């Protein structure tokens, strides 16, 4: 797709993608995998849902930040949270079952 | 390219912009250094004749793009069904009038003779517009041809239907000229005369087991004056009540059931009925092949304004800004693409990009992965310029 978009695309989008820091398991048939982080901005619009209705068939797991990158705290916050609550229900579980 | 085989040429469409150049020597820029660079000083080179279409978003182009695509094929496709059914019409042994003088003037020039050629092309209208425009008149003049193929299948069916009756051996045709009326006797309203056929070898075998039958058998007078193809017919007589029992007796050894019970009116309709046939297919025939070559020339115009429209489209995305350049056209002799085209396409597509470079390259599309599909409307790995197959 990085060069898909090179010329369906025009390749009007200025295309940025970044190597991931240690990637983990995939989850399908559970194993590892790499992969890359591209970031793409726009101004035309149904341009928007060709990408959905392409890029669905691999993995489309919608992510955009706030450009006013102030968010970004409660981003962080909102679910940092919540990995530390969810961070106990596997210990918890795995005594008392054990147990 | 081209998609014909005849004796005639070959034809391609390219985007070419202003800031591009032929890189084949430098010192120069597009219109001139490149003359003859096709090989053989033989070709000629020229532009198309093509301006803006007012366009609102290219969410837009994108859209009319692959609508056009589409329905720019299904005519191709529509065109093609329509050389078949004129070689089926088979004005010559071999395809006719095609290659000839389009539109009765000499074919070369008469796709680079567009300058501007205007049946309704006026800028007037707007992108959305001409598009249905010429969607639906394609759909209407098609149909027409559908129409007039349909009735030509009718009219073939039917009349090989009749001469199947005009050909092949006896007790398969009909009895309307072979055979006159004035033998079966109706003199009398109590005989009834069958003129039954039998083979060659019991003709006149039946001249011994034949008096047995009811009253007034008239002796003497039955005889054969036809031949069908071999075999033999002759004239019977029956009573009214002496029918069923005499065609069993006969079937009894081996005679094909084939009775004509006559009246004059029978043949008069036959006669009348081949006759219209004949005709019918005459005039349909002589008739259709001019009108639907006459639909054929007139349509050629539009089915190929809509792929100028197609690269014009591919322009105003490739190098936007100025949506026309030297939109370059070829004309070179036929059977000469190998070795017409390599060096020129590739050193345009280098210019067109600066960030990579590889050994396979074209259109196809092959449901394989998401690589090779080989086009901006479909995916794409590596597929700078633009063109398309163009011929008659």
């Amino acid at each position: 797709l990085e060069q898909i978009l090179w010329r369906v695309l025009r390749g009007n989008l200025f295309f940025k993608t970044v190597e991931i820091e240690q990637p983990v398991y995939d989850v399908k048939t559970r194993e590892y995998k790499h992969k890359n982080a591209f970031i793409v901005f726009s101004h035309g619009d149904l341009i928007i849902k060709r990408i959905r209705k392409i890029a669905e068939s691999l993995d489309a797991n919608l992510y955009d930040v706030d450009s006013s990158n102030e968010g970004r705290s409660q981003q962080l916050a909102k679910v940092n949270k919540n990995l530390s609550d969810l961070y106990t229900v596997l210990k918890t579980t795995s005594t008392t079952l054990e147990s | 390219m081209a998609t014909a085989l005849y004796t005639a040429n070959d034809f391609i469409l390219i985007s070419l912009p202003q800031n591009a150049q032929p890189v084949t020597a430098p010192g120069s820029k597009t219109d001139s250094w490149f003359n003859e660079t096709l090989i053989g000083g033989r070709a000629f080179v020229s532009d198309f004749k093509i301006p803006e279409f007012k366009i609102g978003s290219l969410d837009t182009l994108i859209v009319e793009s692959e609508e056009l695509s589409k329905v720019d094929n299904q005519i191709g496709a529509s065109i093609g069904k329509i050389i078949e059914i004129l070689q089926g019409l088979n004005e010559t042994s071999t395809n006719a009038y095609r290659t000839l003088p389009i539109n009765n003037m000499p074919v070369p020039e008469y796709l680079e003779n567009f300058q501007w050629q205007t049946r309704k092309f006026k800028l007037d209208k707007s992108i959305k517009d001409l598009i249905t425009l010429i969607s639906n008149e394609s759909s209407q003049l098609d149909a027409d041809v559908r129409a007039t193929y349909a009735n030509y299948n009718s009219a073939k069916t039917n009349l090989a239907a009749a001469e199947r009756k005009k050909t092949g051996d006896l007790s398969v045709r009909s009895l309307h000229d072979i055979v006159k009326p004035e033998d079966f006797v109706l003199n009398s309203e109590h005989l009834t005369t069958v003129l039954v056929a039998v083979p060659k070898s019991l003709k006149s075998d039946f001249e011994k087991s034949y008096e047995t039958l009811s009253k007034n058998v008239v002796p003497a007078s039955a005889s054969v004056i036809a031949e069908d193809a071999e075999y033999v017919l002759f004239n019977v007589h029956l009573f009214k009540k002496n029918v069923q029992e005499f065609t069993t007796a006969a079937r009894e050894k081996k005679f094909i059931p084939r009775e004509f019970n006559y009246s004059e009116e029978l043949i008069d309709q036959l006669k009348k009925e081949h006759d219209s046939a004949a005709s019918l297919e005459q005039s349909l025939r002589v008739q259709l092949v001019r009108l639907a070559k006459t639909a054929y020339v007139d349509v050629f115009i539009n089915w190929f304004h809509i792929k100028a429209l197609r690269v014009y489209v591919e322009s105003v995305l490739r190098y936007g800004l100025p949506p026309h350049f030297n939109i370059k056209i070829i004309a070179v002799p036929p059977k000469n693409l190998s070795k017409c085209k390599s060096e020129l396409i590739d050193a345009f597509g280098f210019l067109g990009g600066n960030a990579f470079m590889k050994d396979k390259k074209g259109k196809i599309n092959k449901q394989d992965t998401s690589l090779h599909q080989y086009a901006s409307l479909v995916d794409t790995e590596y597929e700078p310029f633009v063109m398309y197959i163009i011929n008659l």
